[PDB]
């Protein structure tokens, strides 16, 4: 029922610093979640580095 | 038997090398020095034990 948006048409390249600003801070976690982060991407690399036959970048 | 509590920050050679690849590469890699040690040593606890390990066949 909302306007169909009209014909997409963002900016090209804009100044990465000014995105930045936006990203950076918003880009914060807590503690507890970062902890959360961290164990679970630990098991995955582990997991990953276990060392199955290969991929290309093994070659 | 022991008993390892979880969270146990890794130190020692094997604990800076489970931090550094992951303790599955580092069971792997024990593995390996496990078939190395087996193949290229003829070992023991005494000389006799070694010799006795490294002996051929028979009449050979």
């Amino acid at each position: 029922m909302p306007n169909i948006p009209p014909p997409f048409t963002a900016p090209y390249a804009p100044d990465d610093a000014e995105i930045a600003a936006r990203l950076l801070p918003a880009s914060h976690l807590s503690p507890p979640q970062e902890a959360r982060i961290h164990r679970t991407a630990t098991r995955l690399i582990e997991a990953i580095r276990k060392r199955r036959l290969g991929g290309v970048e093994d070659m | 038997a022991r008993v390892i509590q979880p969270g146990e920050t890794p130190d020692g050679t094997i604990g800076r090398l489970v931090k550094r690849l992951g303790a599955p590469a580092v069971r792997t890699a024990t593995r390996q020095a496990m078939r190395l040690m087996g193949n290229h040593f003829v070992l023991g606890e005494t000389i006799e034990q070694a010799l006795e390990r490294g002996k051929p066949r028979s009449g050979q």
